[PDB]
Parts: structure tokens; C-alpha cells; sequence
């Protein structure tokens, strides 16, 4: 009718308004401030009638949509209540200031046993029913959490870490223990991107082990999926690993020299990207003028308040000191950090003799480089430039011969060599970090999982592809646990049989990895013709996926920005976020960071003992896709709980809510999915307490006065409630969904025909009592009874 | 074993066991209903009695536990013996009739808050002959109702 409606608007998300006019796709909105505005339908959504309410689980919403949930935890945020739920997943704002009393050990002991209704929404009721899960199941637990960088993830594993090791831990602190390494996960994991100064370029999985009494006796980090293509470039507003630019900033003079390292525009691993270092006015004056690159004396130092080149590099160095990290050990890891940017400086030209030579003006960086590494230069030299290859491939006695290398592949083999070395490295300061709280053995395990969310951008390349594709499996993967839960709820609660309708993304998933037809196959096939192009691998998708629900061609686009992009120029691919539109130019060279095996072999033969320790056919997609796999098997091991932090503003001020930013957010985290998926059961419930407590007012004193499930029963009964709509259930009363706004329009009009409803209700009530305490007196004496079955 | 009205009926006796509407019986919970009809078993008698049949090894009752918890092996002519105790219980003095101040006493001792008119109302709408007051007669028709 007359009813508040949420319809878009650019920064806050929603805003309330009118349907003053409808049309055959859109509607027409009035702003509750007549500057109409046009709307599709399926962006307006119904709004709670009372503006101020706040509930605790936004399963309570009369409506449960993307509209109403943004503007429940805007509420919630706006009285500094950070923390809401949608049924056991953890929405979580961060606040951006320390926030009084919920941190402390008194509220860590009031959530210890508690289920997770029967406290207000806490980071600590979430490690709370993990623990309890895992001793009673006997079965280890993942906490899945979802978010952008810096939207308050470090933090949340912190609470949920110490949670754990305060309440079911002996004394032993190994949540410090983890949090004290990490200057070092982040120096060699994190790097700055466009939107994040601090992003983590890897998935980690922070594991507590308990033993068979569940009590800690340790911990491990899990990694997986390092992102290999940043260590050899990156876009202009982006840098590689922090450690690059750590070791080039604050590293003193005598090392710079040992190691040869000079300002990050003198490397090509580094200087496509931005040199620029962050500092503030007295840090700069820290750093030579040597190590800064024409960037930075031209624009400037990058600002954060919580980053520094030159401090972190000392606040680095003091962590390895604080875990054991010997100086001598921090020096071999310096070397093959500066070894690996030499090895990028190398270049090659064209022989003509066949294959390619060093450039003459490589001679240094070679030199370098093989010092670093502990390499022989003219060994160096050969296997960048040739390689070795049998004379046969099927069983017949071949010979060994040598195969020169033209530049592009020697391009190629430099970069191959960079990432493998560069990876193990990171291996091995994962596997030194967890030498910090090792344990014999363990029974089971609570994780907290931290990986890069579903992101795009203008322009989005094979990267974002690779992300968006694991994005899309852990979608599955919630949704699938988030389906089991509810329809286990359904049971629990005796609502009967019920078919939750579920639209898998299995298809989107098939499109991008299904063996030979899928994406990713399709482009490892490229590789093997003639002559490989961005632009045959492009229509091929589209010839073999034709008839594809979740592909269409660029041109499809909504956006202007995507017009003039070719069909074999790029792919729209559906996923569960919303549709991204992928330029396909590089895919081909992308995929591609084989090393072959006499230059591995090489560096597995280093001089240097270090480097050895560190190395004791395949494409970049299919690599991406089988170590994403062995991640998804982890999980589908564990119980699992859900966390979706969210970032409030991009400025990180306090008591800023910027709500396009926080429903784009929640679109991005799977929030909005997994609603929609809920929508197929019943995503509306309510307790019998707040139930009587809303509807008591409207009722006869001999009703307010019944306890809240017979109160209930009664109110349901004497309804007339459709069998369909309406579910009576243990605890709650069970709604599809829109229909406990229907149940309240009922409740509020037409008070006459409801007196009347409930005066006719009388005896059926006066029975139901009866029966009550009859059955109750009955099961009184059978208990009394089968304590007497020991006779 | 029991049939689906029955069920129904003990799960609304559940929801007298179960006060705080969690869905779930303590050990707590369990003997405060007991004690209220006159009854006074130790907190090992009943905490035995929850093992034996905690399934799930949560260390509560929920329904399907409470409901595997009345059963055991027995005869047609035991099982409504049980049904006469329960007629049993409300009558305090033992005159073979439930007074107001009688049907009363249950429930101010279940825990139901209720007024006078609304005791002596329940009285009247169990009263099949029309004296004015529940026969076993009565009592089976309106418990099995
Ligand atoms: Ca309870
Ligand atoms: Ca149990
Ligand atoms: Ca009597
Ligand atoms: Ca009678």
C-alpha cells in the first residue's frame, strides 16, 4: 500500500521511499524526502516498519533481505554493537577504536559452555561452539572468515585465538606466540595492491591443536596459494612483497653493499610497479638517499599510520631475534632476496649464430646473482640460455641433447627460477614460524581461515580469474553447510519434511575447472598449437560454451566501459557475486611459469647449504586449481563456522558507516547468497519469549499470564494460520518467507475480528492446559518408575 | 511405540520441564518438576538416569531423549496404573476428587500462574455429567482429547 520501501542510492546503499509508479521492469521510488527516481524491481526491497529496532540475529526481521539486514547492522553499529548475527554466521563491523569490557576475561568466562543463542552476538561464541563441536563430535573445526584487508580480520583471529587458549588452554600462551611472527608471514606474504596497503597474498589457515581431554597443545600455520606472478611485476600502483622494499629501505650500509642492493628502480622485479616506500617525516630522513628511487624524490613517501619501510625492516628483525631467528639465519634469508632481484636484472639477445646469449651489460647481475645463489656464472649462464631434452618420449632408448633457448623462453626460465626459489623461500619462513609452537601429537584442531575475497575491478586479468574461481568453490562450500544446517534445524525444531530448494553453482564452477572442456583446460590447450593466442583461446570458450548459462560474450555487458571490447577480447563470467567481465589479453603467457629441469637442478646443487635446505609440466591454472583443492579437502574435514568481516569507511575512522560500501561488501562475502538461498526455507523465526513479549499488549490478561510457548500455541491456534506459511516449532515459531510480516498485519488490523478469534480459542486452551500438566504428572511418575528399573 | 498424539502431549509436558525454552532438560530442570509432585530423587538417581540416555553426549535431554527416557517393557495393565497415579496426584487430601484449591495446588507448585475464576473454569470444561467435579472417566477422556 502506503508502505516504507528500500531502494537504491549510490552511498548509502538504500534509502526509504515510496512506490508512487510501476513500469514493466522498474519501479518508481519517492524519496521519504518528489525527486523520484527509477528503480529495477528486484533492487526494491520491503523495509521494517519501525526504523529503530535492532535485533540480535536478523533471522528476527520481519523481512530478511539485503536492505534490511545492511540497515539492522547499521543500527547495531551506530550503539557500537559490532557483532550481529544471521543465524550461527558472525557478521562483524569493525569499530575502529578499542572497545570497552567485551574483550575482557570476565566476558570471555560468561561465553565458555554458553550456546550461541543465549548470549548477545560475540567473535567468542563463534570459538565457543567450535570447541564444544570438536570435543563433543570428536571432529576438528574450520572458522571460515570472509572480508577485505584491514576490515578488522588480524583482530577477530586474535580474539578468537585468545578466546581458545584463555579458556581451554594450561597456562601456555600460544596465541602470543603466533601473533609475535608475524612481522615475518606479513614481510614475505603481504604486499601493497591498488585499494590495500597490507594485503595478504596467500591463504593461511591458523590451526589451535587440542589433545584427547580437548586442551591446547599447540599450533600451526597452514599456507596455501602464495601468489607466484607478483614476485617478477606488477601493476603501477602496486609492489611486490614487503620484504623487497623492508630490506632495500632499512638494511645498513654494509649489507646494501654485500648484497648489492641499490633503490628498487634499478630492479625489474620491482620497478614496474610503485617504488615509492612507505614513510612519514622522520623516517624519511632514516633512509639514504641512495635507496630511494626518482619516484620517490619526485612524489613523495606512501602514507599509513600503521606501515614503514625502515621501521618495519627493524621491527622485522627484531621478531626473528624474539623467536631464535640466529643473525646468520636472517642473513642467508637476505641473500636469496637479493639473489632473486639480480636474477631478474638478466637479459638476453637474440644469437643468430641458434637460441640467445646474456647481454653483455647482464654481466653484473649474473655475477650477483650466482654469488647469491651459490651458482657457477657459466653454469648460470648456459641453463638460462639452453636446456636438455631426451631424443625420444616413448620407450625407445634415446640420447641425451642440448636444446638453445630462444629469448622469450630465456625470459621465461629467469622468471621460473625467481618464483620457484622465491616460494620455497616462503615455505621455509612458514615452516620457521611454526617451529615456535610445535607439539608431539594432537587429536584435533580449530582453524581460522584468511584468504582474498571475490574482488573486480575495471580491468580484470588472470589474477583476479584465479581469485574469483576460489571465491566461487568456498561459496559452495557455505552454502552447502549453510543448506545442512538449516534443513538440521528444520528437524531439530520437528517442523516436518521440507524440500529446501537449492540453485547450485556447480555450473559456474564446471565452466572454469571441468577436465579438457572447462576454462582452464581450454587454455592449457592453447599452450599446445602452433601458434598460442590470448584471442583463439578466447573464442574457443566461447565456441565450446556456446550455450552457457553463466559465460556471455563482453559486448553483453550492462557497463559502457565494456562496449568497444571484442568477443575474443574477453569473457563475462557469472558468479555468485555478480557478473565480471575478464580481459583475456596475457591469459595465455600467465598460465605458463614452467622451469625446466637442468636450471632446477642447478639451483637444487647450490654451493650454499641454505639454498639446498630450501629445495628439500604443469600450467599456472591447473597448479592454482590443485592446491585450491587440497585447501577445500582441509575444510571438508572440519565442522565449519562462519565470519564476515566488514570494513565501515576507507578512511578507518570511528563511527563512519558508509552503507554502499557495506552492501557491496556483504554482496562480495556471500552474505546476499546465502540469503537468497535461505529464502527456499524458513529465514524468519522467533522465539515464544519474543513472540509473548511483542503480542501480549494485544490480548486478554488470561492469555499474558500463560508461559511463552502456550501463550504461543494459543495466539497460533485460535489464527487459523495457514499449515504452509506458518510453522510451529520446539523453541521458535518457523515463517516462510514475508510471512511474519503477515502474521504482524493480522495481529494489528482489525482488533474486533482477533478478540473474537481469541474468545473462541477458550477451550481448546483450557484443554491444552489440562493436558499439560496431566502429561506432566504422567512423565513425573515414569521417570519416578525407571528409577526403580535397577530392580 | 508411541503414537503420534501421544508424542505431542509429551513434549508439551517437555516444555514444563524445560523453563528458560532453551529446548533442552537439566539435571536441574528434571527434579524441580519431580519435587513439585511430591517426589525426591538425588542428584545421582537422575544424572544415571540422563547418561543412560544421552545419545548425543551433550549432558542435556532434548525431546527424543526425554521421550526414549518415560519407555521401558511393560504390560497394558501396568501402563495405566500409571494413569491412575497421575489421577492420583492432584487430589491432596484423597476424597476421590480434585478441589479448586486442589487442582490449584499443582499448579501453583508446576510453576502456572493463574486466578480463582480461571481454576474453577478448568473444572467446568472437564465435567461430562455435570456434577462438578473430574472422574478417571472424565479425566482419560479429556487427557486422550
Ligand atoms: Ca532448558
Ligand atoms: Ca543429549
Ligand atoms: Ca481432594
Ligand atoms: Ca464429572
Amino acid at each position: 500500500d502506503g508502505k516504507p520501501v528500500w531502494a537504491p542510492h549510490p552511498t548509502d546503499g538504500f534509502q526509504v521511499g515510496n512506490i508512487v509508479d510501476i513500469g514493466p521492469d522498474s519501479l518508481t521510488i519517492e524519496p521519504l524526502n518528489g525527486k523520484t527516481f527509477l528503480a529495477l524491481i528486484n533492487q526494491v526491497f520491503p523495509a521494517e516498519e519501525d526504523s529503530k529496532k535492532d535485533v540480535e540475529d536478523n533471522c528476527s526481521l520481519m523481512y530478511l533481505n539485503e536492505a534490511t539486514l545492511l540497515h539492522n547492522i547499521k543500527v547495531r553499529y551506530s550503539k557500537d554493537r559490532i557483532y550481529t548475527y544471521v543465524a550461527n554466521i558472525l557478521i562483524a563491523v569493525n569499530p575502529y577504536f578499542d572497545i570497552p569490557k567485551i574483550y575482557s576475561s570476565e566476558t570471555i568466562k560468561s561465553y565458555q559452555g554458553k550456546s550461541l543463542g543465549t548470549m548477545p552476538p560475540h567473535v567468542f561464541a563463534i570459538a565457543d561452539k567450535a570447541f564444544r563441536d570438536m570435543k563433543v563430535l570428536k571432529l576438528s573445526q574450520s572458522i571460515i572468515v570472509s572480508g577485505e584487508s584491514g576490515a578488522g580480520k588480524t583482530e577477530n583471529t586474535k580474539f578468537v585465538l585468545r578466546y581458545l587458549t584463555e579458556s581451554y588452554g594450561t597456562g601456555q600462551d600460544i596465541d602470543d606466540r603466533i601473533v609475535e611472527a608475524n612481522p615475518l608471514l606479513e614481510a614475505f606474504g603481504n604486499a601493497k595492491t591498488v585499494r590495500n596497503n597490507n594485503s595478504s597474498r596467500f591463504g593461511k589457515f591458523v590451526e589451535i591443536h587440542f589433545n584427547e581431554k580437548s586442551s591446547v597443545v599447540g599450533g600451526f600455520v597452514s599456507h596455501y596459494l602464495l601468489e607466484k606472478s607478483r614476485i617478477c611485476v606488477q601493476g603501477k600502483e602496486e609492489r611486490n612483497y614487503h620484504i623487497f622494499y623492508r630490506l632495500c629501505a632499512g638494511a645498513s650500509e654494509d649489507i646494501r653493499e654485500r648484497l648489492h642492493l641499490s633503490s628498487p628502480d634499478n630492479f625489474r622485479y620491482l620497478n614496474r610497479g610503485c617504488t615509492r616506500y612507505f614513510a612519514n617525516k622522520e623516517t624519511d630522513k632514516q633512509i639514504l638517499q641512495n635507496r630511494k628511487s626518482p619516484e620517490y624524490l619526485k612524489a613523495g613517501s606512501l602514507k599509513d599510520p600503521g606501515l614503514d619501510d625502515h621501521g618495519d625492516f627493524i621491527r622485522m628483525c627484531t621478531a626473528m631475534k624474539k623467536i631464535g631467528l640466529d643473525d646468520e639465519e636472517k642473513l642467508d634469508l637476505f641473500r636469496v632476496v637479493a639473489g632473486v632481484l639480480h636474477l631478474g636484472n638478466i637479459d638476453f639477445e637474440e644469437a643468430g649464430s641458434g637460441g640467445c646469449n646474456l647481454k653483455n651489460k647482464s654481466t653484473q647481475a649474473l655475477e650477483y646473482c650466482a654469488e647469491l645463489l651459490g651458482l657457477d656464472q657459466d653454469d648460470l649462464r648456459v641453463s638460462l640460455t639452453t636446456r636438455v631434452m631426451l631424443t625420444t618420449a616413448g620407450g625407445a632408448k634415446g640420447t641425451v641433447i642440448k636444446v638453445p633457448l630462444k629469448v622469450e623462453q630465456a625470459n621465461n626460465a629467469r622468471d621460473a627460477l625467481a618464483k620457484t626459489v622465491y616460494s620455497h623461500l616462503f615455505d621455509h619462513v612458514v615452516n620457521r614460524v611454526n617451529q615456535c609452537f610445535p607439539f608431539e601429537t594432537s587429536s584435533y584442531f580449530i582453524g581460522v581461515l584468511d584468504i582474498a575475497g571475490f574482488e573486480y575491478f575495471e580491468h580484470n586479468s588472470f589474477e583476479q580469474f584465479c581469485i574469483n574461481y576460489c571465491n566461487e568453490k568456498l561459496q559452495q562450500f557455505f552454502n552447502e553447510r549453510i543448506l545442512k544446517e538449516e534443513q538440521e534445524l528444520y528437524q531439530k525444531e520437528g517442523l516436518g519434511v521440507n524440500e529446501v530448494h537449492y540453485v547450485d553453482n556447480q555450473d559456474c564452477i564446471d565452466l572454469i575447472e571441468a577436465r579438457l572442456v572447462g576454462i582452464l583446460d581450454i587454455l592449457d590447450e592453447e599452450n599446445r598449437l602452433p601458434q598460442p593466442s590470448d584471442q583463439h583461446f578466447t573464442s574457443a570458450v566461447h565456441q565450446k560454451h556456446k550455450d552457457h548459462f553463466r559465460l556471455s560474450i563482453p559486448r553483453k555487458s550492462k557497463l559502457a566501459i565494456h562496449r568497444n571490447i571484442r568477443d575474443d577480447e574477453g569473457f563475462i563470467i557469472r558468479h555468485f557475486a555478480g557478473a565480471v567481465c575478464y580481459e583475456t589479453t596475457q591469459f595465455v603467457e600467465k598460465n605458463n611459469d614452467a622451469l625446466h629441469m637442468s636450471l632446477e637442478s642447478l639451483i637444487c646443487e647450490s654451493r650454499d647449504k641454505f639454498i639446498r635446505e630450501l629445495f628439500e609440466f604443469i600450467s599456472v591454472g591447473n597448479k592454482f586449481k590443485t592446491q585450491l583443492n587440497l585447501l577445500l579437502d582441509k575444510l571438508r574435514s572440519t565442522g565449519a563456522s562462519f565470519i564476515r568481516c566488514i570494513k565501515p569507511n576507507l578512511k578507518m575512522t570511528s563511527h563512519h558507516f558508509e552503507g554502499a560500501q557495506i552492501l557491496s561488501q556483504l554482496q562480495c562475502s556471500g552474505m546476499v547468497s546465502v540469503l537468497d538461498l535461505m529464502q527456499g526455507g524458513f529465514p524468519s523465526r522467533a522465539s515464544f519469549h519474543e513472540l509473548y513479549n511483542m503480542y501480549k499488549k494485544y490480548m486478554p490478561d488470561k492469555l499474558a499470564r500463560l508461559d511463552p510457548r502456550l501463550f504461543c500455541k494459543a495466539l497460533f491456534k485460535a489464527l487459523g494460520l495457514n499449515e504452509i506459511d506458518y510453522k510451529f516449532g520446539l523453541t521458535k515459531v518457523f515463517f516462510r518467507p514475508g510471512k511474519f510480516a503477515e502474521f504482524d498485519q493480522i495481529m494489528k488490523s482489525d482488533p474486533d475480528h482477533l478478540a473474537e478469534l481469541v474468545k473462541r480459542v477458550n477451550h481448546w486452551l483450557i484443554c491444552s492446559r489440562w493436558k499439560k500438566v496431566q502429561w506432566c504428572s504422567l512423565s513425573v511418575i515414569k521417570l519416578k518408575n525407571k528409577i526403580k528399573y535397577r530392580a | 511405540q508411541l503414537t503420534e498424539e501421544q508424542i505431542a502431549e509429551f513434549k508439551e509436558a517437555f516444555s514444563l520441564f524445560d523453563k528458560d525454552g532453551d529446548g533442552t532438560i537439566t539435571t536441574k530442570e528434571l527434579g524441580t518438576v519431580m519435587r513439585s509432585l511430591g517426589q525426591n530423587p538425588t542428584e545421582a538417581e537422575l544424572q544415571d538416569m540422563i547418561n543412560e540416555v544421552d545419545a548425543d553426549g551433550n549432558g542435556t535431554i532434548d525431546f527424543p531423549e526425554f521421550l526414549t527416557m518415560m519407555a521401558r517393557k511393560m504390560k497394558d495393565t501396568d501402563s495405566e496404573e500409571e494413569i491412575r497415579e497421575a489421577f492420583r496426584v492432584f487430589d491432596k487430601d484423597g476424597n476421590g476428587f480434585i478441589s479448586a484449591a486442589e487442582l490449584r495446588h499443582v499448579m501453583t507448585n508446576l510453576g502456572e500462574k493463574l486466578t480463582d475464576e480461571e481454576v474453577d473454569e478448568m473444572i467446568r470444561e472437564a465435567d461430562i455429567d455435570g456434577d462438578g467435579q473430574v472422574n478417571y472417566e472424565e479425566f482419560v477422556t479429556m487427557m486422550t482429547s
